[PDB]
């Protein structure tokens, strides 16, 4: 078979990336937060109460015969009609364990029929709601994916991804979603990811320390791991830009002998 | 004999009306004119401050203008006069004004929208949400931005004249919204008018978007559809708090600004290649519509001549005198359909021969009665040229007498029958009999469409076919030559005149431009051109807060 | 020949169907079954007869919310309708021997007219069709019901609708799949006009036959525009040989090896077929591992991408039962096999350009519409030479009812028009078919 | 087959060549030659080898007086012109034997292609010409002269000028009779898009063929349109047959009956004809003594005033031997006639509006210019469906050079191209023998 | 005739060509304005070397 | 005779000026309407765009 890589270079910023592309790896959990406070910052559905559906289940529609179309499996979501929902992150430019195209890339490679929309300072995956809540919690929330400071579940209001820290270390919020209790050190989520309120604030852990921040982070700055540490990547780059530039002149065999 | 154009021959000439011989050369050249003096003035200070000795104004070279009198020009059914440059549409903000309100209107329908936000977006929609969306996209049209104060925004008072107004044919949704923003069919227009539009329309809900004369100043026409559609996205995504997935949004903003447009023109092809919400785009129905003399008058010689003059001021002198041709342009050639009641004594001699003869309406239009209508109406209104020689020396161009004679006869004629493909045709035959009365007519080629007309009025076939509403600028025949759109206009609008129609080609124009908040009121479009020509129109896209003082 | 490369042809359920094919046998320019649909795209017409009677019973001609009281004709078109059809048959005839199909669909409600072939060969442009087809229709209707000389004018608006002021058909109740050639995006775009829902509803929603309309379409189109033309041929023969022909049956294999996959499983089934089979080897290995990988064919391993993005917009839209997924899927796809490989996407990027614009177009309030009514003569999706647009017929085709720009609702009549003819219902079956007929003269 | 009256046949001489020729043998829907002309037409194009190696030496990309300092190519296009058009050839070629051909002009010059017709059946429009000759053009450059990779883009400026920002070919060194279909102002009018420049240089200024060739454009473009269908196929049918091909002899005739005569002569002589064949009739006497007149043949009445318009014109401007009495001519020949005779003019005043635009715009400051830079496609000459322009070809043919916009000026590149195919040179002679060949099957 | 055709397109030169079809647009529009147009008309070429 | 005229304020900006490459027919012109490519241009450049 073929044994895949997923990502060139040598640094730490490399391999995070690496980890985050591969399926097989198992991200290190940090945090422990229920399904339903997920659900509830989610701010979707109230937990305890059935989805909403879009189309009856797919046993009860009749679609036409198709051999190709139904060697798929579809999801759990799909099989009974649940409608598609999102949920989106904003990383900072300062050590963020995930960022927006990594984080895209991450999503196409281990999820089943996801969306996922990338922006400089938004990232959003958009699937059925049931699925969505799954691996939100499973994979987006309670790994180091995710850290309640340098990183926010929201929606609506998204800015401060390239503005520098406040005093506790945390990214910036206009509408301060997520706050830092100094008694207890922990980061709470007084509002649900679009800005509505919570009833009761959940606890979503704290901050990650910036040493580990550090180490498991996947952007290249000059404070930390710079991409001039990483020839790698940057050659694989030039070699990207230089066949993109050879096929769209003359797409032949000799014309890329000057690859 | 009383005449309509008489008490103007008299104020402008100082002659008898009927008198055959006067003197020339005489009157001291441009001096006779007070405009001319005053340009010669502002000329030489220009000169001498801002352009440093290079010339801009020599009168003393070409033509040695005012070797005859400059007569002066009244406006039909206004008693005030004014020189022929004040006329000009760059020398009048009136008519500048008049193409400014029409090319910066876009209507959009908001059925889609409410129901695609119902059903499929999950939010209820009230009319508390609506008001809430119509304050949301009133202050966010002109240049505002909704709670974001570091966004960069247009100065207010650059935009003074943008508004955001609503209506619906549904009678209890609008009186369940605010009048703050709302168009009123119901205290706009008579009973029986409002009954008809309403029923014309529907059960919907439209908004009409009013962007910024500046925008359409410093860009071009194709510019308002693209500003109302995004103004309308931001408005809808924040007035309606929406926790929705992106696809959905995407399917709302369709169903929001790009499913139940209504813009004013259309696109040109070809060597006239123009965006939308250009004036060689605008139907002649389309125009009819949105003057609104059928609201305040019931006389229908009167709700054709007001759009005339609109259609002359429109297409002669913005259209084809600048936007086709630019330079001095064709003043002259669309005043005389709306400055003395030349035109209205024609017009009403047709309406009063037709009731005479056929009645108001109770004739089918057939061939028999086009010719006969047409062939009367053109024969006095050339004996009425004839005999007063003071109506000849005003008219002097055979273009500013032709159009006026044929004119008249296709206003009688879609008197007559009502149908406006009829009034074209008497159009044609009275610029024929015009030829072979006078061995005259218009400039060059001027006849290109009147020789072309008879066959292409009533034919079938693709590129010559259409009913007068649907005709325009466009149309092959009417690409090019002054003197004939303007008029077209106002005998489509006569073709509905005659049945006491609400409305010609469509309401929802017709609603729109009856809004209160228009700088430029199209209830009386004659009355504004002459407060233009004057200096007393206040015009909207003036950049007076941008720039300094000195 | 001048090209060596074979092809073996599978049909829709993954069954060999011949082997050694060449692989100008399924070229534009010498398949029998893609001209037939060229040339039956550019003669047929849909007539919307009732349209035609409610238009002119409350007068509406003019467009979005226009009507002109006083010009309203009463008659009964869809009562005669054969009468109709009859006249305007008689009318477009030119020989006895002669094609002129005038055909009732849905009980007299609508016509499906195919202009003859004969007014086609001294026509410069396809436009010929629906200007026929309009005055036919005016000397039918006007002969018919003896309508007066004076609302002949309100029939033409009724049938064409603003075309001597507005030079296109937008009031109108006739139709046809091309658009008016002054309103191409470039010189050359006229077949890239059939959006993805049409696609869709003319194949009744079959995912392997709405992906060989649009990959044939496409590169027809990709034909005309003179791109595939020398060097370029061959990368745009592979193109749609492997993406909508199902060429070596990578398409199902890739969705068979991925029924409970992800895209980036995909990509790595893509890579190790691409490896096996010989297209793409090993550059150089790096200081920090990561073979580089350099294609011993561009234009194969283009086209292995190809296939193996579609295999991936299946995959995705299988799973999710959306068809929401195919920008992302598509720009994520050659973003991972980029950056997984050092390779070039399909199309050498200008497939992600486009699904950014699928993306922008179809996700945000300044998105406008949805996937199905993406075609190739629009100025956001133009950018691919026809590898982008084929993979969203299959996205259209997986979607379990949850887009408001369903074929259902956008394509009915041209379902029912376009559904009646067999190359254009099952385009994979009959094109296989004529290609096999060709086998032997290369 | 369904119209009953038959013509004769004369040559350009005035020769008779049969008789008893049913009108439908010249129709385009059945006449080979016209259909082989419109065939021809959209395939070939005309290419400057020595614009395009000036253009390149100097760096004169752009289009109307601009230059691109250091993007210069120093090449030698016209030396390998055999070399260019063989590569050109093999890149175009479809399979062997397709009707493909490079021919050298003017000694390598000037190239005249023509892409095969199997490149066209597949095909929309007729776009697919230009495009594909640009491209195999740009491909035979570089692979010729060993241009650089970064200099192929001013290599494509050079062939075609601006054409990705500009919907044109305008700066570019290639050309085709017929133009973009971006310029045309109405659907169908792709045909009428040719010059009276480009038809004059065509026919190498030969009167009677210019009027063929003109006149077999027009109308052929009038049955593309839609317009010449049903009860208006006749008319249009018969005003080919007599102005375009005098079928009577009647454009002979009468310029013989008036060698030394004026317009009034002519229109006298036209309607003496009209009566002694019994065309029109006497309607009543009126009470002061005037004949009015009605058609007993409408259309050949049209027909027979067509004819006598042609012969008119040829008459006045042999007389003046200038062209530029075009618009007074065709105007007043209608306008004498009709009062005269009291019968409706040449197109019931189509073609004397025509002439009213024409004296507009040939005569004064808004637009227009000499009478051989305009064309059915023309805002001002677009009126009269193919009544108008033979006229205006014969009397520039007539001119002795007092037009500065004369042929030489405006078509230098396209009438030495095109005047090397037989068919588009002398249209008239085998307009006839293509009716002729089809005489017996109708 | 032969005046205004050599200013109306002969001899003319325009900032910026027309953009008909999709686009919609006349000339002189910035859309047609092609970049080595706009590099012309900035003047700092003529009053600095850097 | 009898034409409409605009306000010069409104066109204080309006100029028709005339430049040429060529030296003899520029010496004898009004330099009031003149583009001088000598005076405004560096005498390298100057030459450049006269060629
Ligand atoms: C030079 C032309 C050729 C042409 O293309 N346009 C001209 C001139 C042009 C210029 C006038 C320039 C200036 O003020 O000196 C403009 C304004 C067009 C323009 N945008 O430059 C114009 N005419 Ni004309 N032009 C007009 C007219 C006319 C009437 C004049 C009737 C007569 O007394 O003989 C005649 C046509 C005719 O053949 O009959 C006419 C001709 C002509 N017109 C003839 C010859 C003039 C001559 O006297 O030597 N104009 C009129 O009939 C009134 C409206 C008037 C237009 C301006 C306005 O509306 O104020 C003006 C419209
Ligand atoms: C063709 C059109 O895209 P559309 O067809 O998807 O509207 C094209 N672009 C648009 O989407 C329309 C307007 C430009 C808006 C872009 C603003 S960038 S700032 C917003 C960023 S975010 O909203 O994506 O987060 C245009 O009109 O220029
Ligand atoms: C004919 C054509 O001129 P061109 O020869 O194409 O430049 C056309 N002019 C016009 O339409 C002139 C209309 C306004 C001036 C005359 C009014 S009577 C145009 O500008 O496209
Ligand atoms: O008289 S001309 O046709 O020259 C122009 C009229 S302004």
């Amino acid at each position: 078979a073929y044994t895949p890589q997923f990502y060139p270079g040598a640094t730490k910023v490399a391999e995070n990336r690496r980890n985050h592309l591969n399926p097989n790896y198992e991200l290190e959990k940090l945090r422990e937060i229920p399904d339903e406070d997920v659900v509830k910052i989610m701010g979707h559905r109230q937990p305890g109460e059935d989805y909403k559906t879009v189309h009856p289940p797919l046993e009860e529609m009749d679609f036409v015969e198709d051999y190709a179309r139904d060697l798929v499996e579809p999801l759990n979501g799909a099989k009974e009609g649940h409608r598609v929902r999102y949920i989106q992150f904003a990383d900072s430019m300062y050590f963020a364990p995930a960022q927006p195209y990594d984080r895209s890339r991450s999503y196409m490679s281990r999820l089943r029929g996801v969306d996922a929309g990338t922006l400089s300072g938004r990232q959003v995956v958009e699937c059925r709601e049931s699925d969505l809540e799954e691996f939100s919690k499973n994979i987006l929330m309670d790994t180091e994916l995710f850290d309640p400071a340098t990183s926010g579940m929201r929606g609506a209001t998204v800015h401060g991804h390239s503005l520098r820290l406040d005093e506790n270390g945390m990214m910036f919020d206009a509408l301060q979603r997520c706050v830092f209790d100094e008694k207890t050190g922990h980061v709470m989520y007084v509002k649900d990811q679009v800005g509505k309120p919570l009833d009761a604030p959940v606890d979503v852990g704290e901050p990650i320390p910036e040493a580990k921040l550090r180490e498991i982070t996947t952007i290249y700055r000059n404070d930390g791991v710079a991409m001039r540490a990483d020839p790698d990547v940057i050659e694989v780059v030039k070699r990207i830009h230089r066949a993109r530039t050879l096929g769209g002149y003359i797409p032949t065999n000799e014309t890329f002998k000057g690859l | 004999e009383k005449r309509l154009f008489l008490k103007a021959l008299k104020e402008k000439f100082e002659e008898d009306p009927k008198e055959k011989y006067t003197k020339f050369y005489t009157f001291g050249g441009w001096e006779q004119s007070a405009r001319k003096r005053e340009f010669v003035e502002a000329n030489e200070k220009i000169v001498s401050e801002k352009r440093q000795g290079i010339p801009l104004y020599n009168p003393d070279i070409g033509v040695p203008l005012g070797q005859r009198k400059l007569m002066p020009y009244k406006l039909s059914n206004t008693d005030d006069y004014c020189e022929g440059d004040d006329l000009h549409f760059l020398n009048n903000a009136a008519i500048q004004q008049l193409w400014d309100d029409i090319r910066r209107t876009v209507i959009v329908g908001m059925d889609t929208a409410h129901s695609v936000l119902e059903k499929r977006l999950g939010v209820e929609v009230t009319p508390e949400t609506i008001n809430e969306y119509m304050h949301t996209i009133n202050h966010s049209l002109p240049g505002g931005a909704v709670v974001q104060e570091h966004m960069v925004e247009v100065h207010p008072s650059l935009a003074w004249d943008c508004y955001a107004r609503i209506f619906t044919g549904d009678d209890e949704l609008a009186d369940e919204l605010d009048s703050r923003f709302l168009i009123d069919i119901n205290k706009l227009f008579p009973e029986e008018q409002a009954e008809t539009l309403k029923a014309a329309i529907g059960k919907k809900t439209y908004q009409v978007s009013r962007v910024p004369s500046l925008v359409g100043r410093v860009c071009d026409g194709g510019t308002i559809s693209r500003w109302s559609a995004m103004q309308i996205g931001m408005s809808f995504i924040t007035a309606y708090k929406l926790c929705a997935g992106e696809a959905a949004t995407a399917d709302f903003s369709y169903a929001s600004k790009h499913a139940d447009v209504i813009q004013m023109g259309n696109a040109l092809p070809g060597r006239r290649a123009r965006g939308p919400n250009e004036p060689g785009g605008i139907r002649f129905g389309i125009l009819s519509d949105v003057v609104q003399t059928t609201r305040v008058s019931e006389d229908p010689v009167e709700q054709s001549l007001e759009v005339v003059a609109t259609g002359a001021a429109l297409y002669d002198q913005i259209w084809l005198g600048a936007y086709m041709s630019g330079g001095i342009g064709f003043t002259q050639y669309a005043t005389a359909s709306y400055t003395d009641d030349i035109l209205d004594d024609f017009s009403y001699y047709a309406l009063d021969y037709v009731e005479k003869k056929y009645g108001r309406m109770g004739t089918k239009a057939t061939m028999d009665v086009v010719e006969d209508v047409a062939g009367e109406v053109t024969l006095y209104a050339l004996e009425q040229y004839d005999d007063y020689p003071a109506l000849l020396e005003d008219h002097f161009g055979g273009s500013q007498r032709a159009a006026v004679a044929a004119a008249a006869s296709g206003i009688g004629v879609c008197m007559a029958t009502g149908n406006s493909n009829a009034g074209v045709n008497g159009w044609y035959l009275s610029q024929i009999l015009h030829k072979e009365y006078h061995s005259r007519l218009g400039f060059y080629g001027y006849d290109l469409q009147d020789q072309c007309g008879a066959s292409n009025s009533l034919a079938i076939r693709n590129d010559e076919a259409a009913p007068l509403e649907l005709r325009g600028p466009n149309y092959p025949n009417y690409a090019m030559n002054v003197g004939h759109q303007g008029e077209y206009a106002g005998i489509a609008q006569a073709a509905h005149s005659a049945r006491g129609d609400a409305f010609a080609l469509n309401p929802l124009v017709k609603v729109a431009f009856a809004d209160p908040m228009l700088v430029f009121d199209f209830s009386k479009p004659r009355k504004e051109i002459a407060r233009g020509a004057l200096r007393e129109f206040e015009a909207a896209g003036e950049r007076d807060v941008i720039l300094p003082a000195k | 020949v001048k090209y060596e490369d074979k092809i073996s042809l599978y049909d829709a359920k993954g069954n060999l169907v011949a082997e050694n094919v060449p692989l100008e046998a399924i070229s534009p320019l010498y398949n029998p079954t893609i001209k037939s649909m060229v040339k039956n795209i550019k003669r047929t017409v849909a007539v919307n007869l009732a349209g035609i009677e409610g238009t002119l019973a409350a007068g509406k001609i003019g467009g979005k919310g226009c009507q002109v009281p006083g010009r309203t004709l009463d008659i009964s078109a869809v009562s005669n309708a054969q009468a109709i059809a009859d006249e305007v048959e008689k009318i477009l005839k030119v020989s006895e021997d002669d094609d002129t199909a005038v055909k009732i669909i849905n009980g007299g409600k609508q016509l499906a007219v195919q202009v003859p072939t004969a007014r086609l060969e001294v026509a410069a442009e396809y436009s010929v069709s629906m200007l026929s087809t309009a005055m036919a229709l005016k000397e039918a209707l006007i002969k018919t019901f003896n309508i007066d000389m004076f609302d002949g004018s309100t029939v033409h608006a009724a049938i064409v609708g603003n075309y001597p002021q507005v030079m296109d058909y937008a009031g109108g109740n006739i139709a046809s799949l091309l658009g008016a050639p002054s309103m191409m995006e470039g010189l050359g775009y006229a077949l890239r006009n059939i959006p993805v829902n049409h696609a869709v509803a003319t194949t009744k929603k079959n995912m392997m036959n709405a992906i060989a309309f649009s990959s044939v379409m496409e590169q027809t189109a990709t034909f005309e525009m003179g791109d595939a033309v020398g060097s370029f041929e061959r990368q745009h023969l592979l193109g749609l040989a492997y993406q909508g022909l199902n060429a070596d049956n990578l398409v199902i294999d890739f969705i068979k090896a991925n029924a409970k996959g992800t895209v980036g499983s995909v990509v790595e089934t893509v890579i190790d077929r691409a490896i096996a089979d010989g297209v793409i080897v090993v550059d150089k290995t790096m200081s920090s591992g990561f073979n580089m990988y350099k294609p011993a064919d561009v234009n194969k391993w283009n086209a292995y991408a190809a296939a193996g993005l579609v295999a991936a917009v299946a995959v995705s839209c299988g799973a999710a039962r959306a068809a929401q997924n195919v920008a992302s899927v598509i720009l994520y796809f050659n973003d991972i096999l980029e950056y997984e490989t050092g390779l070039p996407g399909v199309d050498y990027g200008r497939s992600m350009g486009t699904a950014v614009g699928f993306s922008f177009f179809s996700h945000s309030i300044y998105g406008g519409g949805g996937p199905g009514i993406f075609n190739g003569n629009h100025v956001v999706t133009r950018h691919s030479k026809g590898f982008a647009i084929p993979p969203v017929c299959a996205a259209m085709c997986a979607d379990a009812g949850t887009q408001m720009f369903s074929p259902e609702h956008t394509s009915g009549l041209v379902g029912s028009v376009y559904s009646a003819f067999d190359e254009f219902r099952e385009p994979m079956k009959y094109v296989i078919e004529g290609a096999l007929s060709i086998k032997d003269q290369f």
